[PDB]
RNA sequence: CUCGAUGUCGGCUCGUCGCAUCCUGGGGCUGGAGCAGGUCCCAAGGGUUGGGCUGUUCGCCCAUUAAAGCGGCACGCGAGCUGGGUUUAGAACGUCGUGAGACAGUUCGGUCUCUAUCCGCCGCGCGCGUCAGAAACUUGAGGAAACCUGUCCCUAGUACGAGAGGACCGGGACGGACGAACCUCUGGUGCACCAGUUGUCCCGCCAGGGGCACCGCUGGAUAGCCACGUUCGGUCAGGAUAACCGCUGAAAGCAUCUAAGCGGGAAACCUUCUCCAAGAUCAGGUUUCUCACCCACUUGGUGGGAUAAGGCCCCCCGCAGAACACGGGUUCAAUAGGUCAGACCUGGAAGCUCAGUAAUGGGUGUAGGGAACUGGUGCUAACCGGCCGAAAACUU
RNA sequence: AAAUUCCUUGUCGGGUAAGUUCCGACCUGCACGAAUGGCGUAACGACUUCUCAACUGUCUCAACCAUAGACUCGGCGAAA
RNA sequence: CAGGUGGUCAGGUAGAGCAUACCAAGGCGUACGAGAUAACUAUGGUUAAGGAACUCGGCAAAAUGCCCCCGUAACUUCGGG
C-alpha cells in the first residue's frame, strides 16, 4: 500500500493484458491530425517496466526503416485504445537494454 | 539534443551524408535543438557527384534525435541516430524524398511537406 | 538493514562486514559482549535478523546464516539453543545497556546481550 | 475576499484530464480548520483570522496555550496560523468556531501555496548561488569549487555587504504563486494542485487564493 | 597567514574563558544498601552491577 | 609616498559603480508620404551570444541576435587560480664587436611559498537587556531580492502611395534566456540490494556459499541527493515626475505653458507582489497561564533557601544538522529497531524429482533474496530524575 | 618572408563555416651561402610545429558516491 | 624519519615470466584513538545527450592492449618502414 492509493484508484484501467518484458505487442495510439482522430498501430518488443501503479511505464522498440525507434507510454494512459499480445518471449533480464546495440538476426527473442 | 559542433546524419538525397551544426536558430544563446528546430550547418561529407558540395552553409531541420522528447501526454520518442533534412528558405526540402522515420513534432512546426514525403511519421 | 548514513565502522565498508560478523559470533557464544556504543547500535538490527532465520530453521535458513557467519560451532547453538529459545517472542531479542566510558580515548561503551 | 486554508503536503502523483494530457499534481490534505480568534482594527490595528489545524492529544498542550482555546470553545489543535485579510470584511463571513473544510476552493481556481523549503545544510557557492567554479584541469590548483575573488583592491579596502558566499541553504518560507487547482475532493478533504509545492512530505502548507491569477 | 600584532590582555582572556568543561548532572542511586551518584544515562547499569564505583 | 621588497601583461572566477545609451521605454525637429532612417533631448530597471586565428589586449573573419555599448575601481581581482608573453641562468640564427659579450631582432627550454591574529563579509549559537516569571499568535520603522525580450496570427493587404511596398494604436497564441521551488514522469548516481561471471584460497569433500582481486569485472536498481526532468515567476492597477505636448492668464489693452492657479506624461522614483525584520534601547501589539511561601541580617529596590506556570539537561530518534540550534517522541507511547503484511527492485533460490553420455534444460513456484516508502503489532530501548525558574515604590 | 624578413597578418594558391600558426610557391634577402660548411636525405626522437581518425567530465554543465583530512569528544601539544 | 644500502636463498595454482592475482612455510596488523552523511581540499569511481565547442597547447583523463590466423602503402642507404 501507499499513502496516495485513494487518488490513483479511480484513474486505473482494466482490460490491459499481462505482458512481460520480452513480449511482442501492438499498441494502438490515438493520433490527432488536424481534427481527424485516427488510430496508429505500433508493433514492437517490450523491453521495460518501471512499476508503481498509475505511474508505471513500458517501452517498446521497433526497427522502422533501418532506424530503430523506442516509445515509452504510460500504462493506464487514455491515449492507448487497447494492447494486444502477439508473441511471448523467453528472456532472463528485466530491462533488455542490450537490444540497443544489436541488429538483424542477433536482436531476436525466443518463443516461450 | 544537438548543439554547436554536433554531427548529424542526413536523411534525404541532396547529396550530403554528414552535416555539422553551427547555430541553433531561435534566439540568442539557445543551447539545444530538439525535433522541429532549424540548424545552420556546414556540410562535412557528401556523395561524389551530388548536388551539394563539401563546405556549404545550409539550413536544416532536425527530424530524428537520440535524446527523448516528452510529448504532452506522457509518452516519449527516441531514435538510434541524429538526422536532419536540408531545407529551402520557405520550409521545403531541397531533395526530392526523405529517408527513414521522422517525428510528429514536425506537424505543429508547419513542416507539412516533410511529413508527406517521409515513409513513416511517428 | 538500514545502511549507515555516514562513514562506515572501522574505515572501509568491506571492514564493516567483518566487524558485524565477528561481533555476532561472540554475542551468540557468550551471550554478553562489551564494546563501543556505535558498534552495538549497529549490531542490534543485524543480530536480530540472524535469530529470525533460526526461528524458521529450515535448510534454506541455515545456508543463509552461513553466508554471514563463518564459525560452524556457533551456527549450531544458534539453530539448536538460541533459536528455539525465542520461539514465542516477536522480535526484540537483544538489549543494549550503557557502561562507563573507557579511559584513554573517552570512547562511550555499552553492553549488548540477549534477553534471557 | 481572500480565502485561505491550512493543510499537509501528502506527496505527488500524476493524473490525466479530458484532453488526454498528463498533469503532475501535488496532493495536499486541506484538512478541516477552525477559527479560534478574529483580529479587528478597533482592537488590534489590522484585520485577520486565525486558523487551527491538526489532531493533537490534549496532554501535549501546555496550560497557557490551552486557555487560549477555552476562551474560544475549541478543542486544542496542533498548528495555529493567521490569514491576512485587507482593511475590512472579516467578521462578516467568519465566526469564532466555524468549520472551514476543503471545498472553499473551486475547480480551475488559482492558488498560492506557501510553506517551508527542504533543508540543504551548509552549502557551498556552486550550489547555493550557481557559481561556475574554476576548471578541472589545465594547471588549476585546489580551486575547483572555490568562489575566486571577493572584492577590489586597496580601493575599497572591504568586501561589500551582501556578497554571495557559502552558508546554510533552505528552511525558508517560500511562496509559489498561481498554481492551478485540478480537482477538489470534499469526500476526502484533498486538493489536487498542479505542479510543485514547497516542503517535505508531511509539512504544513497554507493554501491561499491567488491575486495575480 | 601570521598574526599581525600581539593580542592584549583583555582579548586573550575573553576567548580563553570560553574553553570550559560542561558538567554532567548526577542522580541518586541506591544499590546494595549504599547510596551513590551516577549520571542518568548510566541509571540501568548501576542497578545491574556493571558500574564500578571505586 | 614606497629600494631593511608596494609581484608585472592577458585569460579564468567573482563583482560593484558612472552615463558620454548598444537594445528595450518616452519624446522635439526632419530635405519625416508609408516602411525604414538621420539628428538632438530625457532615461541606467534589466539584458548585452557562441566560435576560427593570435600569449595577446586590440583587430579582421564565421554564424546568429532585440542588441552583440563605452569606461572607473593598484590599466578592479596571483595570502583566489593560470603561467602562454615579458623579465635570470642553457642553446641557436641574423646583425654588431679583434675579443669577452650585446641586440623593444628572432627562436625552442625554464620552482608561482604562507595552519587567518585584527577589521571586512557569509552563516550559526551563548549571554544579558526589553521593570514580575512564562507560552502562543502578531503590527512593520526600515531593508534585501526581483525587474530582459522575441516570432507568428487578427485588426489589414486597411490608412499611406503613380506603383513597388506597407503601418500607428488595440486584441491573441507560442517561444528563447534567466531565477525559484520540486521528484510524478524522463535521466544521472547507487560501497550492508538482486543476478551472471573470471583468478585463487577456504568452509573435510560433493552440492551450496564466502574472503580477496578498483564496489574484481559485468547487467540492472527502490529511497536520498539531483538536472538533462517537472511546475511556476518577472503581472495587473494607483501615486509623484524627466524630456516634451498643454489649459486658463497677467506684468506688457496684444501675445506668451507661469509670475498666481490646474492638467496629460517613461522599463527610471514611490506604493502594489516575494522574503527578512521590535537589540525599531521609542526594545511594540492582542492574548492566555502561574498569580505563591520560608529563613538570616548592619531592615537595605538586602542576601540565601525552597517552589508555581513553564523550560532546559539526560534518554529514543529525524528528509533538522559541522558543534550548537531547530523538529518529533518518552508506557495515557507507534519515536527508532525488531517482527507481520503490502508496495517496489531483482527475475525464477535451495532441497527433491524427471529429461540428457554430459555441459545444461523442465517441473514443484510471479519462486527466492532484499534497505530507505506505507500500515498493523506493546517484543527491546525512551528509565525508579536531576538542574534552573515569579514583583520596592512613588507623582499627577 | 627561413630557428635568419624589421616594414608584416607581404602577396598568391591549399587546408577551415571562419586560419597572425601550418604546407606550396613568389623574390622587394632591413640582415642567406658553401667544412663557425651549402643543399637534400631512408631510419631514429620523453625535442618544436601543424592536420586528422578513434576516444573521452577538457568543455556546454555539472551531478552523485566511498575514503583520507577539515568538524565534535578524550590525551599530548608546537610554529612563523 | 614514506628517502638510501652490496651479495645469498626463493614454495603452490593460473601465467611466456623473478610481471600480476590469490596462497605456503614463516612473519606482521608499526605506537594517538573514538565518533559524525557540512562547505572545501586531496585520492579514487560512475555518468544522459553532445564529442576538443575547453585550452597557450588534447595538459589531465579516456582509449589501444594478449595468443593464433589472413593481410599490409608511399618512400629507401634494400637491411628496413
Ligand atoms: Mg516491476
Ligand atoms: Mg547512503
Ligand atoms: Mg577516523
Ligand atoms: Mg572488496
Ligand atoms: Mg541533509
Ligand atoms: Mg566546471
Ligand atoms: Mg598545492
Ligand atoms: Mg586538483
Ligand atoms: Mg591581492
Ligand atoms: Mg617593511
Ligand atoms: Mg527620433
Ligand atoms: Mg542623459
Ligand atoms: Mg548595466
Ligand atoms: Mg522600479
Ligand atoms: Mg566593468
Ligand atoms: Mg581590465
Ligand atoms: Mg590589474
Ligand atoms: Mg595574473
Ligand atoms: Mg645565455
Ligand atoms: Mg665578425
Ligand atoms: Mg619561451
Ligand atoms: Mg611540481
Ligand atoms: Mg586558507
Ligand atoms: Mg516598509
Ligand atoms: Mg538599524
Ligand atoms: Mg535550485
Ligand atoms: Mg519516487
Ligand atoms: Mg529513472
Ligand atoms: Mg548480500
Ligand atoms: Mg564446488
Ligand atoms: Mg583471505
Ligand atoms: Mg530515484
Ligand atoms: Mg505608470
Ligand atoms: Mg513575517
Ligand atoms: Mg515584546
Ligand atoms: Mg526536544
Ligand atoms: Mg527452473
Ligand atoms: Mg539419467
Ligand atoms: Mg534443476
Ligand atoms: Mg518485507
Ligand atoms: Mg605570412
Ligand atoms: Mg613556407
Ligand atoms: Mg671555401
Ligand atoms: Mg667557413
Ligand atoms: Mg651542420
Ligand atoms: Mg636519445
Ligand atoms: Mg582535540
Ligand atoms: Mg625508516
Ligand atoms: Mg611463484
Ligand atoms: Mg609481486
Ligand atoms: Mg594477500
Ligand atoms: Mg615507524
Ligand atoms: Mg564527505
Ligand atoms: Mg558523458
Ligand atoms: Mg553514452
Ligand atoms: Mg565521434
Ligand atoms: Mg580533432
Ligand atoms: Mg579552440
Ligand atoms: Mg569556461
Ligand atoms: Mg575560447
Ligand atoms: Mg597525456
Ligand atoms: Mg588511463
Ligand atoms: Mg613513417
Amino acid at each position: 500500500m501507499n499513502r496516495l492509493d485513494f487518488v490513483d484508484k479511480p484513474s486505473l484501467r482494466d482490460d490491459i493484458p499481462a505482458f512481460n518484458p520480452g513480449d511482442t505487442i501492438n499498441v494502438h495510439v490515438k493520433v490527432i491530425e488536424g481534427a481527424k482522430e485516427r488510430l496508429q498501430v505500433f508493433k514492437g518488443v517490450v523491453i521495460r517496466r518501471q512499476g508503481g501503479g498509475i505511474r508505471e511505464t513500458f517501452t517498446v522498440r521497433k526497427e522502422s526503416y533501418g532506424v530503430g525507434v523506442e516509445r515509452t507510454f504510460p500504462v493506464h494512459s487514455p491515449n492507448i485504445d487497447h494492447i494486444e499480445v502477439v508473441t511471448r518471449g523467453d528472456v532472463r533480464r528485466a530491462k533488455l537494454y542490450y537490444l540497443r546495440e544489436l541488429r538483424g538476426k542477433k536482436a531476436k527473442i525466443k518463443e516461450k | 539534443v544537438i548543439q554547436q559542433e554536433s554531427r548529424l546524419k542526413v536523411a534525404d538525397n541532396t547529396g550530403a551524408k554528414e552535416i555539422l551544426c553551427i547555430r541553433v536558430l531561435g534566439g540568442s544563446s539557445r543551447r539545444y535543438a530538439g525535433i522541429g528546430d532549424v540548424i545552420v550547418a556546414t556540410v562535412k561529407d557528401a556523395i561524389p557527384g551530388g548536388n551539394v558540395k563539401r563546405g556549404d552553409v545550409v539550413k536544416a531541420v532536425v527530424v530524428r534525435t537520440v535524446k527523448e522528447r516528452r510529448r504532452p501526454d506522457g509518452s516519449y520518442i527516441k531514435f538510434d541516430e541524429n538526422a536532419a533534412v536540408i531545407i529551402k528558405p520557405d520550409n521545403d526540402p531541397r531533395g526530392t524524398r526523405i529517408f527513414g522515420p521522422v517525428g510528429r513534432e514536425l506537424r505543429e512546426k508547419r513542416f507539412m511537406k516533410i511529413i508527406s514525403l517521409a515513409p513513416e511519421v511517428l | 538493514p538500514k545502511p549507515t548514513k555516514g562513514p562506515r565502522l572501522g574505515g572501509s565498508s568491506s571492514h564493516q562486514k567483518a566487524i558485524l560478523a565477528n561481533l555476532a559470533t561472540s554475542l551468540f557464544e557468550h551471550g554478553r559482549i562489551t564494546t563501543t556504543e556505535p558498534k552495538a547500535r549497529a549490531l542490534r538490527p543485524y543480530a536480530e535478523k540472524l535469530i529470525t532465520h533460526a526461528k524458521k530453521g529450515a535448510l534454506h535458513n541455515r545456508r543463509e546464516v552461513l553466508k554471514k557467519l563463518r564459525d560452524k560451532d556457533v551456527v549450531h547453538t544458534l539453530f539448536a539453543e538460541i533459536g528455539p529459545f525465542f520461539a514465542d517472542r516477536d522480535g526484540g531479542y537483544t538489549r543494549i545497556i550503557k557502561i562507563e566510558a573507557r579511559k584513554g580515548d573517552n570512547a562511550p561503551m555499552a553492553v549488548i546481550e540477549l534477553v534471557r | 475576499a481572500r480565502k485561505g486554508i491550512l493543510g499537509t503536503k501528502l506527496g505527488m502523483t500524476q493524473v490525466f484530464d479530458e484532453s488526454n494530457r498528463v498533469v503532475p499534481v501535488t496532493v495536499v490534505k486541506a484538512g478541516p480548520n477552525v477559527v479560534t480568534r478574529i483580529r479587528t482594527p478597533e482592537r488590534d490595528g489590522y484585520s485577520a483570522v486565525q486558523l487551527a489545524y491538526g489532531e493533537i492529544s490534549p496532554r501535549k498542550v501546555n496550560k497557557p496555550l490551552t486557555g487560549q482555546y477555552t476562551a474560544a470553545g475549541v478543542n486544542p489543535r496542533r498548528y495555529l496560523a493567521e490569514l491576512r485579510l485587507d482593511d475590512s470584511d472579516a467578521a462578516t463571513e467568519y465566526q469564532v468556531g466555524q468549520e472551514l473544510t476543503a471545498e472553499i476552493f473551486a475547480d480551475g481556481s488559482y492558488v498560492d501555496v506557501t510553506g517551508t523549503s527542504k533543508g540543504k545544510g551548509f552549502a557551498g557557492t556552486m550550489k547555493r548561488h550557481g557559481f561556475r567554479g574554476q576548471g578541472a584541469s589545465h594547471g588549476a590548483q585546489a580551486v575547483h569549487r572555490r568562489p575566486g575573488s571577493i572584492g577590489g583592491c586597496a580601493t575599497p579596502a572591504r568586501v561589500f555587504k551582501g556578497t554571495r558566499m557559502a552558508g546554510r541553504m533552505g528552511n525558508d518560507r517560500v511562496t509559489v504563486l498561481n498554481l492551478l487547482v485540478h480537482k477538489v475532493d470534499a469526500e476526502n478533504g484533498v486538493l489536487l494542485i498542479k505542479g510543485a509545492v514547497p516542503g517535505r512530505t508531511g509539512g504544513l502548507v497554507m493554501v491561499r487564493s491567488a491575486i495575480k491569477r | 597567514a601570521v598574526p599581525k600584532r600581539r593580542k592584549s590582555r583583555s582579548n586573550t582572556r575573553s576567548r580563553r574563558s570560553q574553553w570550559k568543561a560542561a558538567k554532567t548532572e548526577l542522580v541518586g542511586v541506591t544499590v546494595a544498601g549504599h547510596a551513590h551518584k551516577v549520571p542518568r544515562r548510566l541509571l540501568k547499569a548501576a542497578r545491574l552491577g556493571l558500574i564500578d564505583f571505586d
